[PDB]
């Protein structure tokens, strides 16, 4: 634990959680590249609206933060070094599937 | 060079240079290749030292502008060797 | 989260915030991020330092006059709450001393009615209870009773002189040194007083909007200790380190002095009205709704006079 | 604006001029039941 | 090991504590002279459960620099009054 | 005024001698490198103007080199000639500002006004080609932005021929002005090797007489094809550095001639549309053009993952970019060497025991700019 | 050019043999930039020789960069550029470091690195041993948390503002 070393206010090592996962493919895309490699998104908090101009004014210190990884164990251990609450999720690689142009012409 | 200080008759001082070199590195076990290369060039350069009593073409021979500095380069190598075996 | 960027439902209208009030109240509104519509009578320049307190679009100065009816209809026109403050101690000519405590709160009250203003609030000194000395206690009693007669559900402030370093009070007796002595009508227990203070009073006012219960109740704001005036001034020069000369005085002559000093065209250091502000002690009644009822506890003057008066120090 | 009409078929609308208007686009006119409004220009055709 | 580092921190408390009245004097801070001391004790309670080997000495490294600054009149009234969070809404 | 608006050199002075100056930078640490990481390459470029802002072009050139190596791509030659040309006009800008304000710090007052007329005439050029008086985000990783207008080069010619009288007259007010000599001639000398240990760069080296210079040494552009004389100093006193400033001005003024005389026709952005956005006449009338336009501005170009350190002869010293493409279109880390940073580090060694005015002059010989130090 | 790639290659081999108690690998970036690795304990001895002649008269640090990466057993990854003058060429040694292990300062070896120790200390957690004076620069006073930690929001956790009731920012 390195909580004292980081200047981070207690609130945000406490009352919020990281949410490790390998990101899903954008489904509009047929691409696969961005899918791989663990990342460490935090939970969303409140974000209201600017009384003037209608801007999405926001309070939380660290909403936009996000971090890539090569391995999940490294990620969990990472947050543990930070003393972080976490929600590890499985890599969900698609099952391989059989394909056949001629099966379309059975009968 | 502004810090560089003129030193007449380098040659003597040079002989003290290469001799202090070979001596202080003389403790190197044949193991590490450092003794090999560093002696290799050292003895070559020194061979030029004896070979070249004149200075004006001498620094056309050491391939280094102002031999007057490179004597201090060798001076750096002396403390270098002073470190080489502390490093074992 | 409450904060400089935070919205809140407030749309306060604070007349005359240009003075000792209510830069503090506008501040504590501002740390909330609550919108404010402070309107200027005077000149933009003096108002300028009000600007930082807000957050871009928050603070909104508006030109107005207390005399024109619609002019006050202007700044109330979208205000959710309106909060009167206006009141010069020494009677200006063109603003006769009465209207300032009568007409203006009146138009404010009835316009507060017509605009359907969600809350109205108003200030009057604890000694506003009618007394022969001093026309301010009485005129303010008249506008007090008037707004109460016109906007009855309004809560009414009763602060017996707030304590602030800038304060027009503590600084004043601090500055009485400049003449030489300190004019006491007869020293000692001739009168005795208490001070609410600038931050405690401010926090209390906005808390009063934070209090559902603070409806028509007439809130009153009183210092923790009943300091005797003689020992008080003794503490004043005890912190200002200036030489301390009590100056005993027959009561009439001091008023001869006030009449002497009302003469100046500008803003006189003293006035006979202020002369009657001097010697009359605050009443000790606690039963009225007040500061602690808001849940705020008063900050003692004893730790806070120093910052207030250090500028007077040699 | 009046609706421009051409007896041909497909036409190209650049929004007026070359390299100062919207990207060149061809508005089809397969259906005479409707006008051919330009994607960017907003100018109808038939 | 621990304890060897705890003495360090006690030394640090001595330094801070004794220095504090000088801080209130020189900086013209109007905080109650006690309050700074108490607040010091509190800040010392803030990490009063840290238990790692090296992390605590590292904590006194980061603890030196601050008294290092207040003694050199580095930082200021604003900067040192900052700890009391006094403007915050409850 | 001598603190350049953003320095807090606290110092424990004696009766009037300094005993140790104690610089405290970071008074203008705007926090750049953190910001750069979140923005794609093309969107990061302006930060560099915002760095050594007196020398706005050379920073851009430093970056565009830093990417082109990673990107393995070479600008069409004309672009390189512009890049060197404005590299040089900027060379003159920084030297003008340096010699001048260094004079103003010691009260010369006048030469200032005589020169900023000219410097304004140079901003008329940034004005003319870039559309901004300065901070001309004009150099591109792909080469250069818009081509420069036809009416320009004669205009540069007409100025450049007459500038030399101005610099010369300056020199008549300074170099002989023995009051100025006495104030700056025995300060603040640095040992030629000791410079190297501290990693002093550019003029601060040459003042102590060491030969080194990156344009001659590791040339990066058409400097292969320009000829100019680097002016070595000797004593290492502020005075020699000053003469180096002036003489380097004249030499740049030599470079301008050659670049004007060999300025080939051809394109200026690189042909590779994958990196350089299509010209407007084209993107509006063919599909691929519009698409690469679109993606170059949306996502931006990717770079192969990698790391590098480029450095070029910025007027104050070598300017150094270390950056690491992750392969994504957002560079991962972009440490920015600031030549001034090392200098200012070396200052307190260079300035012990000197009179308090002399430390003021010696800050100026360091010709530092704090915006670059705080990065 | 092939040539430079050759010379740097062979020279990398050259140093690789001269002192291999610690050179993990001497990769040459194909665009002519050599860069050997170092065991973190080994920083001083390598750099020391790196000034010391054989050919490695690489005087003057160009910089002391501190690349961060959240993964890896030790996240922070320090880097040293170097320049040799007479043979005009640049190399780039580099190491690695725990969040908590105190690697030694390298100020004595390259001379002009005093400022950098302070930099990386206040832009990161990493500590340099035998450094005369680490302290904050490029920050406010208090401020606390190191930036550039690859995490840590750019907007930080704080803001100053002037407040009239207390008359102070
Ligand atoms: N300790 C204290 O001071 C105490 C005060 N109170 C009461 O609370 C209120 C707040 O006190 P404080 O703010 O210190 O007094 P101030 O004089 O500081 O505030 C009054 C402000 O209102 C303005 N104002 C009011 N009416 C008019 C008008 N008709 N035309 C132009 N300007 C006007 C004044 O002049 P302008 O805005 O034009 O500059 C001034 O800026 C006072 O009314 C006072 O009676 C009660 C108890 C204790």
């Amino acid at each position: 634990d390195i909580t004292t070393l980081t200047g981070v206010p207690e609130e945000h090592i406490k009352t919020r959680k990281v949410r490790i996962f390998v990101p899903a493919r954008n489904n509009m895309q047929s691409g696969v590249n961005n899918t791989k490699k663990w990342k460490m998104e935090f939970d969303t908090r409140e974000r209201w609206e600017n009384p003037l101009m209608g801007w999405s004014s926001t309070a939380d210190p660290l909403s936009n933060l996000v971090l890539t990884f090569s391995t999940k164990e490294d990620a969990v251990a990472f947050a543990e070094k930070n003393g972080w609450s976490f929600d590890v999720e499985e890599r969900k690689v698609p099952k391989p599937k059989s394909k056949s142009y001629g099966a379309n012409f059975s009968w | 060079l502004v810090g560089l200080a003129v030193c007449e008759t380098p040659h003597e001082r040079l002989k003290i240079l290469y001799t202090k070199i070979l001596d202080v590195l003389g403790q190197i076990p044949k193991n590490a290749a450092y003794r090999k290369y560093t002696e290799q060039i050292t003895n070559e350069k020194l061979g030029m030292v004896k070979a070249e009593p004149d200075v004006k073409k001498l620094e056309e021979q050491l391939q280094g502008g102002q031999i007057e500095e490179v004597i201090l380069q060798a001076e750096n190598e002396l403390s270098l060797a002073r470190k080489m075996l502390r490093w074992k | 989260k409450g904060g400089r960027s935070s919205v809140s439902g407030i749309v306060a209208t604070v007349f005359g915030a240009t003075g000792f009030l209510g830069r503090y109240v506008v501040n504590h509104l501002g740390r909330m991020g609550s919108q404010v519509i402070v309107p200027y009578r005077c000149e933009p320049y003096d108002t300028m330092h009000l600007r930082p307190m807000g957050d871009l679009g928050q603070i909104i100065f508006m030109e107005w006059n207390g005399k024109d009816k619609d002019s006050i209809r202007k700044v109330v026109e979208h205000s959710n709450v309106v909060i009167n403050l206006v009141g010069r101690e020494w009677e200006t000519k063109n603003f006769d001393f009465e209207d300032v405590f009568v007409k203006i709160p009146h138009a404010i009250a009835q316009v507060s009615k017509e605009a359907g203003v969600e809350k109205l609030i108003h200030i009057s000194h604890l000694n506003a209870d009618i007394k022969s000395p001093s026309r301010y206690l009485r005129s303010k009693a008249v506008g007090e009773k008037e707004v109460r007669a016109a906007f009855p559900e309004a809560t009414i402030i009763k602060p017996s002189d707030i304590f602030g370093r800038e304060d027009r009070f503590l600084n004043y007796f601090a500055s009485m040194r400049w003449f030489g002595g300190v004019p006491l009508i007869s020293l000692g227990k001739e009168t005795v007083k208490q001070p609410v203070y600038i931050v405690d009073v401010s926090k209390g006012i906005i808390n009063a909007i934070k209090d559902p219960d603070a409806k028509g109740k007439t809130f009153a704001f009183v210092g923790p200790n009943r300091y005797l005036l003689f020992d008080l001034v003794q503490y004043i020069f005890a912190v200002a380190y200036r030489p301390f000369l009590p100056y005993p005085l027959p009561h009439f002559a001091y008023r001869w002095v006030g009449r002497l000093f009302e003469v100046s065209p500008f803003e006189p250091w003293t006035t006979r009205d202020k002369v009657e502000r001097v010697h009359m002690s605050d009443m000790t009644l606690p039963h009225l709704p007040g500061l602690e009822d808001l849940g705020i506890q008063a900050t003692p003057l004893e730790l806070k006079a120093i910052e207030v008066l250090r500028r007077h120090r040699t | 604006q009046p609706v421009s009409e051409v007896g041909s078929r497909v036409i190209s609308c650049d929004g007026g001029g070359g390299a100062l208007g919207h990207p060149r686009v061809y508005i089809n006119l397969d259906k005479e039941t409707k006008t051919g409004t330009c994607g960017y220009c907003g100018l109808q055709f038939r | 090991d621990m304890n060897e580092a705890k003495r360090r921190v006690r030394e640090l408390y001595r330094a801070w504590y004794r220095e504090v009245p000088n801080t209130v004097h020189l900086f013209q801070l109007d905080i109650s002279v006690k309050q700074g001391r108490d607040k010091v004790r509190e800040m010392f309670m803030k990490n009063a459960h840290v238990t790692d080997p090296r992390v605590v000495d590292l904590l006194v490294i980061k603890g030196k620099m601050e008294l290092e600054e207040t003694i050199n009149v580095w930082k200021q009234r604003t900067h040192i009054m900052r700890f009391f969070h006094e403007t915050e809404a409850p | 005024p001598a603190a350049h608006g953003v320095l807090r050199l606290v110092m424990e002075l004696s009766g009037e001698m300094v005993r140790k100056c104690d610089p405290h930078i970071g008074l203008l640490h705007r926090g750049t490198e953190k910001l750069i990481e979140y923005k794609t390459y093309l969107q990061a470029l302006p930060y560099f103007d915002r760095l050594d802002y007196v020398s706005m072009m050379c920073n851009e050139q430093a970056y565009s080199l830093a990417v082109e190596k990673l990107l393995n791509i070479q600008p069409p030659p004309r672009a390189q000639w512009i890049r060197v040309l404005f590299g040089e006009i900027t060379r003159l800008l920084n030297h003008i500002m340096a010699v001048t304000t260094h004079a103003l710090d010691i009260g010369a007052m006048t030469p200032f006004f005589w020169m900023f007329e000219e410097r304004e005439k140079m901003f008329e050029f940034y004005e003319r080609v870039s559309g901004a008086r300065m901070h001309a985000a004009y150099i591109r990783p792909g080469g250069v932005h818009q081509d420069l207008p036809l009416g320009l080069l004669d205009d540069i010619y007409e100025f450049s021929k007459n500038f030399s009288f101005r610099i010369d007259e300056l020199e008549e007010m300074l170099t002989n002005n023995r009051i100025w000599r006495n104030r700056t001639v025995d300060i603040g000398v640095v040992t030629a090797e000791d410079a190297l240990n501290y990693g002093f760069s550019g003029v601060m080296l040459r003042g102590s007489g060491i030969q080194w210079d990156l344009r001659k040494t590791q040339p990066y552009d058409v400097y292969d094809q320009v000829e100019f004389d680097v002016p070595i100093g000797s004593r290492g006193d502020c005075y020699d550095r000053y003469l180096c400033r002036v003489e380097e001005m004249r030499q740049s003024l030599r470079i301008i001639s050659q670049c004007l005389n060999k300025m080939p026709p051809g394109e200026i952005k690189v042909d590779d549309a994958k990196v350089s956005p299509p010209k407007r006449a084209e993107m509006k009338t063919s599909m691929e053009s519009l698409i690469h336009h679109f993606k170059l501005y949306t996502e931006g170009y990717q770079v192969p993952p990698g790391a590098t350190y480029t450095a070029i002869e910025a007027p104050k010293g070598e300017f150094g970019v270390y950056l690491v493409s992750d392969g994504s279109s957002r560079p991962y880390r972009c440490k920015i060497k600031a030549p001034g940073f090392a200098h200012l580090a070396g200052l307190d060694k260079m300035s012990k025991g000197h009179m308090l005015a002399d430390v003021v002059a010696i800050i100026g010989t360091q010709d530092i700019v704090f915006g670059e130090v705080d990065r | 050019n092939d040539v430079v790639h050759k010379q740097l290659s062979a020279f990398g081999q050259y140093v690789a043999e001269i002192l291999p108690k610690y050179v993990q690998q001497v990769q040459v970036s194909c665009f002519n930039e050599l860069e050997i690795f170092i065991h973190p304990d080994g920083v001083i001895p390598v750099l020391t020789f790196l000034r010391d002649h054989t050919n490695a008269q690489f005087k003057s640090l160009a910089d002391l960069t501190a690349v961060d990466v959240p993964t890896r057993q030790n996240r922070f990854e320090i880097v040293y550029n170097l320049l040799s003058l007479r043979f005009n060429s640049r190399i780039r040694v580099k190491t690695y470091t725990d969040e908590l292990t105190p690697i030694e300062s390298s100020v004595t070896v390259y001379k002009a690195a005093n400022w950098y120790e302070r930099e990386i200390w206040d832009m990161f957690g990493v500590f340099f041993a035998n450094h005369p004076d680490l302290r904050r620069i490029l920050t406010d006073y208090g401020f606390e948390g190191h930036p550039f930690r690859k995490d840590f929001p750019l907007s930080g956790y704080v803001e100053l503002r002037y407040d009239d009731e207390v008359k102070r920012v």
